């Protein structure tokens, strides 16, 4: 079963390819419609793999240096092995002298195609957490934010270093645990500082006066966080607070850059409004002028965006080069400036949380999900990840789309046609989780093509770890090329990988015109039809859902930005460019469940016909979970039905990291609009009919 | 949306209490004293004067004039609520000694209540007649 | 009395055994009995020369010396609904006006007749005309703004050197003891700043568990970090400022900050006070070396270096002018053990009506003298009265013109002195000249007046008026000369000659002041003949030339000399005389010739001895009143009754090396010397410490540096000085 194959490979290797069978010829590699690409999840969880405590064993060839993998030919008699990538024959290291065929290395069993090594050579650095807190917000929001950070403090590792930076009109770098005082370094939030200047102006496991071990500082920081008060500067009438977010971040970046560069650190920024002063300003302090919209930016009526986006863009590259993570937690009724600040959590592995207020269960729960621990009590987060990809000599890499930064590492596996963050075989991922999914786009220039994923990152324990996923896919049979190719098509993975390419081009500007010429080209090459007969068009069970995915993608909020705020549009694309396949599908085509007396809950189409008056609906967009009551039900058996979707909702409410917004609406309710807008050129019926007219006519 | 508060005895214009903070004050403090001079027993007990980019607001109770200046953008509704809080407190504390004093600023120590009350109005988070000032002068 | 001529070469002990008294102007009995108290206001020539040509002939300087804010035993405070001021020159109605029509009075300064208002009513019995010293209530027109509150900002150096001296522990202790005694009502504000390489503000809020130390590190671009609780209400926040004073000395024990950014810190302290003004107490302990206003090190001179003063930068002068325009006065407490360029740092106190305090080589353990000195000088500093946002005008009768001002202030419009603060321990001096011949008048008057805001928030005007007669005879000018006042004015004039020219020219002009006057006196009459009023004139000029301000052949260091010149410019005349020529008494044998009128105290009155070792005696003990200190030198062969009954010691050898004060023993010999000393310090508010340390071998015999009549390896004796003058008088 080709589906059993795709399932188990994602369960084992955390990867999903657009095509599981690759073009064996130059004429088919150039005529590829959906590119050969992979939805790679470097830290995916699974059924208790054994952590390999010995050295990885690498190939002895300067340019290659691939890791010993199940695709390597062994020779237990001669204690040799041939690297499957460069054909180089290798000798076994001394620790492998007792190697035998009845007792072999884990890295050779096909069960351990994806495996994790631990390198224990240098002393382990502590983790670093830098709270960057805005103070220009209402007391109920600030007190709630104070309570959220005091709780996260009680979960950090005792070895972890902590710093505190509060800001409003001025920026305050706190010197922790000073005794009898509790001083702080105050800076103007009006001019920027480099790392060097900041280092000059400011001054066994290491630490600073500003970054200190939790175990020795937690009691003083939990009292400081409890005594934090709003920005003491007054806000005159008709004015926004002077909020220096752009400088407060550049001081949090420069602080760690000149104290602990190239080590896992988390810059957690808490925003209660837009940056109204200094570099990285979003909007002026005049309440008369509203924050910019998608209408304002298209009509050249947003004088702060480009200058503001450019500021945080350099900050993102600074922290990404230094290897530090920038989180952004925004909760305000107006907009916040995520459009201008998106590069910081996007280029690093930073999280981006959005809400109306820090005083909601939405934020409070979402925030403590950041510090979820696994079966040992350690955070599900890794730091400073370096992803290197080894390919066969026939496979080049166009690039990646996802939370990563190019290390600009040159090599024969770099493709001329670069895609996304391309032109490199190594990518830095400052922060990642078991969910972090990259999108690698390959290009081809008996059997088996091979690709190896090597990910060295800093574990939440401080240990240096190396994840090695080695996958192999058959080369297409020459006398059955396109027939074998078509049978391996993963229509779900290809829809997300083609959606990744589109949103990346939109967020870096038509895009729909490209998205259609490829759906049409896929229809003609892999569909069944008589020419000029639209009624004849069918798709295999392998391709039948791809057009429907394209229908819901081209109309999604990821490409139709209007009727959303720019902060919402940047927030939606942020989480899509990071999630795995299954959650990405839920974003583009929300799931719909029906509830009625006439049977147990059942999934239903995302069409207006699914909305019945005597039926309760559950819609699962990734960002929001919605419950709808038809006109009739809007009034022990009535209890089971009314709470049947509520019980189903509570489960998925918890596991999802960015806790989705819950909605309880009914017929006529104002909140029913979210259901009516995801549902239904016009509809799918007209879209499919117009698609068949172009598929059966000229190419 | 800034400050200037003067409390004077209407009969002579004798300054009783005031409050000023800069970091000009010289011009509008003159017009303020020109006004205290012209004020008599027939002047409007509540008024508002337009001084270009600035605007005066005063009330009168018990022969005591409570004057405030600010930028014209400041809510006139709030300015009179500010003067009302000053008067009720000032009258409660020094209402019966106003007609006896003869020194200027015989109630400087009212500086305290003026500025702690002033801050509750020059911060949006904390939460009659009109004539151009150049005429009356 | 004496119109008599004195041959200084034959007398030789012309110094009286009793204290000098200021001359009485040759005035009518009824005019003089109302004249201004000479402690508050006096003139070098109590008989004003009628013409400038006569003044030039006498070769004596004409000028005034005033102590206008001096603490008074009794002050008439007039609350007049109307202040009577001459309609032309604005002179206040003073006792020396000329009432004629009993409803019109003639101004004694510009001779204009003015109408007495129907309030002033016998108008000549009015208090404004019966007192030369009187304080007014200024009406609403004498204030540019509401009465500013009393604001005190203390700026502390906390560098490594400053932490080693240990001054911060005693200063914070003084403030704790004198918190309720700071002048001010419930409007009093207080602030605190520490600084090294960075500037440290201290916020104080009742809502927070402890103060907060806000540090601005941008030294080239300082700012105020918090808008509300840096200058806090002392009355409301008494508990908060007390915990900070108990905590501040402990915060910097392990400091490695070797540099000091005084300039930036003063700029930050200025911005914090610029809204209101007040008194800025700066405590610096070293050369400022970081940031704006940085000063280069200088190599100290030795006895060999000749007379080859000025500031090295105008930064602290420009900054002082900015503080003056905002009613901010800066007092400079310098406790440096090394050179700190006080010639440049002093500008912060001179041009802002502040006072500089100098404690060389201060150390909490090593220098117990400077410790107790600072303790008592701070006790006065924090508790003396104070006036804020003040100006002062010096008026004199038409024909006389003031052309040079001396003291700590800023001079705005000729005769307009800016006093951001005014303190009762400051002294001022003026130099005048006869611009128009006084042929018309036989009396001239001089008026100074002090418009200030009291510590209680009341505009007041303290006015002093002095009247003097006019003469046209060379001998009449000499007969009214004030030898002490001329010495004071000449000291101020020589300080300017130093900065302006050099220490050599300053010393020459002093020497020429005696030569030219006595040569002019001789040409108007064998030995050295001087009038009775100028018999101490070479003695006091000699002591001036051996004082630490103008001495040459000594090992004196730069900041010592600069501070000595700062004290000349800022102290009243009494303290300049007590320093330049200290009073020397023998104290091991006090008896009953004293002022035993004071109820139950006898208080001996030993004679004043002249400043020569030839007056000492190894058999006795000698106390020297230097004004600010009381050094008790003891003889090696001293008596045994003195040791055990006064010093509490059984022999000269076991007199402790540093002795901070006398014991109060159950002996009548001690009761006598304690009575004499306690009476000496009651003559002044500045409590003077008394250290007996002057043994015959304590290496602290700077007691002998005041024996100005003797000769040294690089200065003339008093007799040699007369010999040099006489060769010049009749050259
Ligand atoms: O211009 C003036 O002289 C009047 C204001 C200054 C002043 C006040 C009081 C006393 C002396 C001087
Ligand atoms: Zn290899
Ligand atoms: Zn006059």
């Amino acid at each position: 079963t080709y589906l059993e194959f795709i399932q188990q490979n994602e369960e084992r290797d955390g990867v999903r390819f657009s095509w599981n069978v690759w073009p064996s010829s130059r004429l088919e590699a150039t005529r590829m419609v959906v590119p050969v690409a992979a939805l790679f999840t470097p830290l995916k969880e699974r059924p208790d793999l054994p952590p390999i405590q010995y050295e990885p064993v690498l190939c002895s060839r300067t340019t290659c240096r691939a890791v010993l993998n199940p695709l390597c030919q062994v020779d237990y008699r001669a204690k040799l092995w041939a690297c499957n990538f460069c054909y180089q024959r290798n000798q076994f290291p001394p620790s492998y002298a007792g190697i035998s065929e009845l007792n072999q290395p884990a890295e050779l069993l096909p069960q351990f195609s994806s495996i994790e090594y631990v390198v224990l050579r240098g002393p382990q650095m502590p983790l670093i957490f830098l709270y960057v807190v805005d103070t220009c917000m209402e007391d109920e929001d600030l007190q709630a934010l104070k309570e959220s950070m005091q709780m996260s403090l009680s979960l950090l590792p005792p070895t972890a270093l902590v710093g505190l930076i509060t800001f409003g009109r001025m920026v305050q770098v706190h010197e922790l645990g000073c005794e009898g005082i509790s001083k702080s370094y105050v800076f103007r939030g009006t001019k920027d500082l480099s790392a060097k200047q900041l280092q000059e102006m400011l001054g066994p496991p290491p630490s600073n006066r500003f970054l200190q071990p939790v175990q020795k500082i937690d009691m003083n920081l939990t009292d400081l966080l409890g005594e934090l008060q709003r920005d003491p500067w007054p806000v005159p009438q008709g004015k926004r607070p002077l909020r220096s977010s752009g400088v407060a971040l550049s001081i949090a970046v420069g602080l760690l850059e000149c104290t602990f560069p190239n080590t896992g650190a988390r810059i957690m920024m808490f925003i209660g409004g837009p940056a109204t002063q200094g570099p990285g300003m979003v909007v002026g302090d005049e309440l008369k002028t509203p924050i910019r919209s998608w209408h304002d930016i298209d009509k050249d009526n947003a004088k702060y965006v480009k200058k503001g986006t450019k500021h945080f863009e350099a900050l993102a590259n600074r922290a990404a080069t230094t290897g530090h993570v920038i989180d952004i937690y925004a909760c305000a009724l107006d907009q916040t400036g995520l459009l201008e600040m998106k590069c910081c959590p996007n280029l690093t592995g930073g999280y981006m949380v959005m809400g109306d207020s820090f005083n909601t269960s939405l934020f409070k729960q979402t925030f403590q999900r950041v510090f979820t621990k696994d079966m040992h009590g350690q955070f599900k987060m890794g730091f400073g990840g370096t992803l290197e990809i080894k390919t066969s000599r026939e496979i080049k890499i166009s690039g990646a789309i996802g939370p990563c930064v190019s290390l600009n590492s040159k090599g024969p596996c770099v493709s001329e046609n670069e895609i996304g963050t391309g032109g490199t075989c190594q990518w830095k991922i400052c922060g990642l989780s078991p969910t972090t999914t990259l999108a690698i786009y390959f290009e081809v220039v008996g059997g088996r093509g091979a690709i190896q994923f090597v990910t060295q990152y800093q574990h939440s324990s401080g240990q240096r770890r190396i994840r090695v996923t080695t996958i192999a896919r058959n080369w297409a049979d020459a006398q059955t090329q396109i027939q074998n190719i078509a049978a391996s098509f993963d229509q779900e993975a290809a829809a997300i990988l083609m959606a990744r390419l589109a949103i990346y081009r939109a967020e870096t500007e038509d895009v729909l015109r490209w998205l259609d010429r490829q759906l049409i080209r896929l229809c003609q090459k892999f569909g069944e039809y008589h020419k000029d007969d639209p009624s004849s068009f069918r798709f295999s069970e392998t391709f039948s859902l791809y057009p429907q995915f394209m229908f819901h993608l081209r109309r999604s909020s990821f490409l139709q930005v209007f009727n959303n705020s720019p902060d919402e549009s940047s927030y939606y694309r942020h989480h899509f460019m990071r999630q795995d396949l299954t959650q990405s599908l839920i974003m583009i085509q929300p799931i719909l469940y029906a509830y009625s007396f006439s049977g147990p809950p059942e999934p239903v189409l995302l069409d207006s016909s699914s909305i019945l008056a005597d039926r309760i609906l559950l819609m699962d967009t990734f960002f929001q979970i919605l419950i709808y009551h038809g006109e009739t039900i809007a009034q022990e058996n009535f209890r089971h039905l009314l709470q049947a979707p509520v019980d189903d909702a509570q489960e998925i409410l918890h596991s999802r990291f960015p806790m989705p917004r819950y909605i309880d609406t009914e017929h006529g309710g104002s909140q029913a609009r979210f259901l009516l807008s995801k549902v239904n050129d016009v509809s799918l019926q007209v879209f499919m009919d117009h698609l068949k007219k172009l598929a059966v006519s000229s190419a | 949306m800034v400050l200037l508060t003067m409390i004077a005895r209407v009969a002579d214009g004798l300054p009783l209490a005031a409050s000023m903070q800069e970091d000009d004050l010289q011009q509008y403090q003159s017009q303020a004293k020109q006004l205290f001079r012209k004020l008599n027993e027939q002047s409007p007990t509540r008024c508002t004067l337009e001084a270009g980019a600035m605007t005066f607001h005063y009330i009168i109770e018990q022969g005591v004039c409570y004057l405030v200046l600010c930028e014209a953008a400041f809510p006139k509704k709030l300015a009179f609520a500010y003067l009302e809080d000053l008067h009720s407190e000032f009258d409660e504390q020094h209402g019966k000694k106003v007609p006896t004093v003869s020194r200027p600023y015989s109630f400087i120590e009212f500086d305290t209540f003026i500025q702690k009350t002033k801050k509750l109005y020059i911060d949006s988070r904390a939460r009659i007649m009109v004539a151009n000032i150049e005429e009356v002068l | 009395e004496g119109l008599r001529v004195v041959n200084l070469l034959q007398e030789r002990n012309m110094l009286p055994s009793t204290p000098l008294k200021p001359p009485v102007p040759n005035l009518h009995e009824d005019i003089q009995k109302l004249n201004c108290n000479p402690e508050l206001f006096r003139c070098t020539l109590t008989s004003i020369p009628q013409t400038q040509a006569l003044l030039n002939k006498a070769k004596l300087p004409l000028g005034l010396l005033l102590h206008p804010f001096k603490d008074l035993v009794q002050l008439p405070v007039v609350t007049s609904s109307t202040i009577v001021r001459c309609r032309s020159c604005r002179t206040y109605i003073n006792p020396f006006v000329s009432f004629l029509d009993q409803r019109r009075w003639k101004c004694n300064l510009c001779y204009r007749v003015n109408d007495v208002p129907e309030e002033f009513l016998e108008p000549h019995r009015r208090p404004e005309v019966q007192n030369a010293t009187i304080e007014f209530m200024a009406p609403s027109e004498y204030m540019l703004r509401p009465p500013q509150p009393p604001v005190y900002l203390f700026v502390f150096d906390v560098s490594h050197n400053a932490v080693e001296t240990g001054y911060l522990n005693s200063v914070c202790q003084s403030l704790l003891d004198n918190l309720d005694l700071l002048p001010g009502n419930t409007r009093t504000k207080i602030g605190f700043i520490t600084f090294d390489s960075t500037i440290h503000f201290y916020g104080l809020q009742e809502s927070l568990s402890q103060p907060q130390m806000l540090i601005v590190s941008d030294i080239e671009d300082v700012f105020i970090p918090m808008p509300e609780n840096l200058l806090v209400n002392l009355n409301e926040s008494k508990e908060l400022v007390q915990d900070l004073l108990k905590t501040l000395p402990q915060m910097f024990t392990k400091t490695l900050e070797t540099q000091s950014a005084l300039g930036p810190a003063l700029q930050a302290a200025f911005k914090l006070m610029s809204p209101t003004g007040g008194r800025m107490s700066v405590f610096q302990t070293q050369l400022p070396t970081l940031g704006v206003g940085a000063l280069k090190p200088r190599e100290e001179p030795n006895h060999r270096s000749s007379a080859k003063m000025t500031p090295s930068t105008d930064f602290y002068k420009k900054l002082a002018l900015d503080c003056s325009g905002q009613q901010v006065a800066v007092d400079l407490f310098l406790l440096s053990g090394q050179y700190s360029d006080l010639a440049s740092l002093g500008c912060i106190s001179r041009y802002s009506a502040g006072s500089v305090y100098y404690y060389p080589s201060y150390h909490h353990q090593h220098n117990p003298v400077q410790v107790q000195k600072l303790q008592k000088e701070l006790q006065r500093y924090l508790t003396r009265k104070i006036g804020f946002e003040a100006v002062m005008r010096i008026r004199c009768t038409k024909g006389l013109s003031i052309h040079t001002f001396h003291g700590n202030f800023f001079v705005r419009s000729t005769d307009l002195l800016s006093l951001p603060n005014v303190n009762p321990d400051a002294g001022y001096a003026v130099q005048m000249s006869v611009e128009e011949s006084l042929t018309d008048t036989q009396l001239v008057s001089f008026q100074s007046a002090l418009l200030y805001t009291s510590s209680k928030g009341e505009r007041r005007i303290r006015v002093h008026t002095l009247c003097l007669p006019v003469v046209s005879t060379l001998n009449d000018v000499f007969l009214g000369a004030d030898v002490q006042a001329i010495s004071g004015l000449l000291a101020n004039m020589a300080v300017d000659r130093s900065m302006t020219a050099s220490l050599s020219d300053a010393r020459d002009a002093l020497v020429n002041a005696v030569i030219d006057s006595l040569s002019a006196y001789r040409s108007s009459v064998p030995g050295l003949m001087v009038p009775f009023s100028l018999r101490l004139f070479p003695l006091f000029v000699l002591a001036l030339l051996k004082q630490k301000s103008f001495q040459t052949g000594t090992n004196a260091r730069l900041d010592e000399r600069i501070f000595a010149m700062c004290q000349v410019k800022n102290q009243p005349l009494v303290y300049l005389m007590l320093t330049t020529h200290p009073s020397l008494y023998r104290v091991d044998n006090l008896s009953d010739e004293g002022a035993l009128n004071i109820s139950d105290r006898t208080i001996p009155q030993p004679p004043i001895l002249q400043l020569s070792v030839e007056k000492l005696s190894r058999d006795g003990a000698f106390l020297m009143d230097a004004g600010s200190v009381l050094m008790l030198w003891v003889g090696k062969n001293c008596t045994q009754n003195f040791l055990s009954q006064v010093l509490g010691v059984q022999n000269y050898a076991s007199i402790p090396q540093p002795m901070t004060d006398l014991p109060e023993l159950d002996t009548p010999e001690s009761a006598r010397i304690i009575a004499f000393i306690s009476w000496l310090r009651e003559q002044r508010p500045f409590f003077p410490i008394l250290y007996v340390i002057a043994d015959e071998s304590p290496m602290k015999a700077n007691f002998l540096q005041n024996m100005i009549e003797d000769r040294t390896e690089s200065a003339l004796s008093y007799y040699e000085f007369l010999l040099h003058i006489q060769q010049q008088v009749n050259k």
